[PDB]
């Protein structure tokens, strides 16, 4: 299952 | 930017008339364009690229891969090309190595 | 040793026309199992293993969302980081990301971690106690600060011990059979006579999984490896691995060296010679 990658760099 | 390193290989010993894959494993690369084709007597063959997936160090990895049965005149190489090389990179398939 | 679940992303920027192609893999060891691309019309997350398609629909509809929304995450974040290095928009940059799990002795999480690059370099890390950044250059203390601030590591924390870990044991179930069978090298010497007299000796080992294994060469008087000349490991094409190392010896001295070949698929090491 993936992760949520949500926050910007 | 890294040029590519380029392996082609059999799955399974040579046998002159026996089914075999063919293989052309390029790694190292940066950045991730590349063109790389098999080629049987200098034609390229239909052949399954991979899903594009890195190393550790970042540097890029690809696997082209189709069915061929060798014998002992038909010759097998890989084409690559990539911003590193101004002339394509070609490798002739050994038996041995 | 211990298993592991990853996903490897891949974000490259289109010179002057605002697109970004996103590509993820899903590994389980060194087992590929998903994919996505949206480079694709409609693109949706793909299985690349049969074992996968035991998942139903309303997985495949669930991963889809969160790659989709992960690509424009990616998507922005590669105009970001342009914006720290101030290149131009006239070239094309590579984001990428690799993240993951080892599952320990306890049904537990041993170790995990989560690493991003910028054109191939090394950007920011998770660090191993999942609650700390490395950054690698002066903008990724940038991303760093903005990262603590907001407490980020606890996202991928809280991924990595609980989701991570539960899926890559529930991955280990259902393909039982071909993931946790590790499968030893096929091994044999070959001679080839080439040098006016030198003599080629090549050390093969076919058909092995996982993929890490260690070839070497040994003469009879030394205690250190030989010289070899020695492939990358490389796939088989069916979901094994195969590599050899060869070195160059006198004629008629060939069985005085030897080919040391360690893989865990092996109950001990493994001695071979040209026979």
């Amino acid at each position: 299952n993936s992760d949520t990658v949500g926050w910007s760099w | 930017a890294r040029p590519p390193k380029v392996q082609v290989y059999s799955r399974h010993p040579a046998e002159n008339g026996k089914p075999n894959y063919l293989n052309c494993y390029v790694s190292g690369f940066h950045p991730p364009q590349i063109e790389i084709d098999l080629l049987k007597n200098g034609e390229k063959m239909n052949a399954e690229q991979s899903d594009l997936s890195f190393s550790k160090d970042w540097s890029f990895y690809l696997l082209v891969h189709t069915e061929f049965t060798p014998n002992a005149v038909d010759q097998y190489s890989c084409r690559v090309k990539h911003v590193t090389l101004d002339k394509p990179k070609i490798v002739k398939w050994d038996r041995d190595h | 040793g211990p298993h592991s679940l990853s996903y490897f992303y891949t974000a490259v920027s289109r010179p002057d026309r605002g697109d970004s192609r996103f590509i993820a893999v899903g590994y389980v060891d060194d087992t590929q199992f998903v994919r996505f691309d949206n480079y694709a019309p409609n693109p949706r997350m793909e299985p690349r293993v049969p074992w996968i398609q035991q998942e139903g629909q309303d997985y495949w509809d669930e991963e889809t969302r969160k790659v989709k929304d992960n690509a424009q995450t990616y998507g922005v974040g590669l105009n970001t980081l342009r914006g720290y290095y101030n290149q131009s928009e006239a070239g094309s940059h590579t984001l990428q990301s690799m993240y993951g799990c080892y599952l320990g002795p306890d049904g537990l999480l041993l170790h995990g971690y989560r690493q991003d690059a910028y054109d191939g370099a090394d950007y920011i890390a998770l660090n191993e106690d999942l609650r700390s950044w490395t950054a690698a250059d002066m903008a990724a203390q940038i991303t760093k600060r903005k990262w603590e601030a907001a407490n980020v590591a606890e996202r991928r924390r809280s991924y990595l011990q609980g989701l991570c870990v539960e899926s890559l044991r529930r991955y280990l179930e259902m393909g039982k059979d071909t993931l946790q069978r590790a499968e030893p090298p096929k091994t044999h010497v070959t001679r080839h006579p080439s040098s006016d007299l030198g003599v080629t000796l090549r050390c093969w080992a076919l058909g092995f999984y996982p993929k890490e294994i260690s070839l070497t060469w040994q003469r009879e008087g030394q205690d250190q490896s030989q010289d070899m000349e020695l492939v990358e490991t490389r796939p088989s094409g069916d979901g094994t691995f195969q590599k050899w190392a060869a070195l160059v010896v006198p004629p008629g001295e060939e069985q005085s060296y030897t080919c040391h070949v360690q893989h865990e698929g092996l109950q001990e090491p493994l001695t071979l010679r040209w026979d």
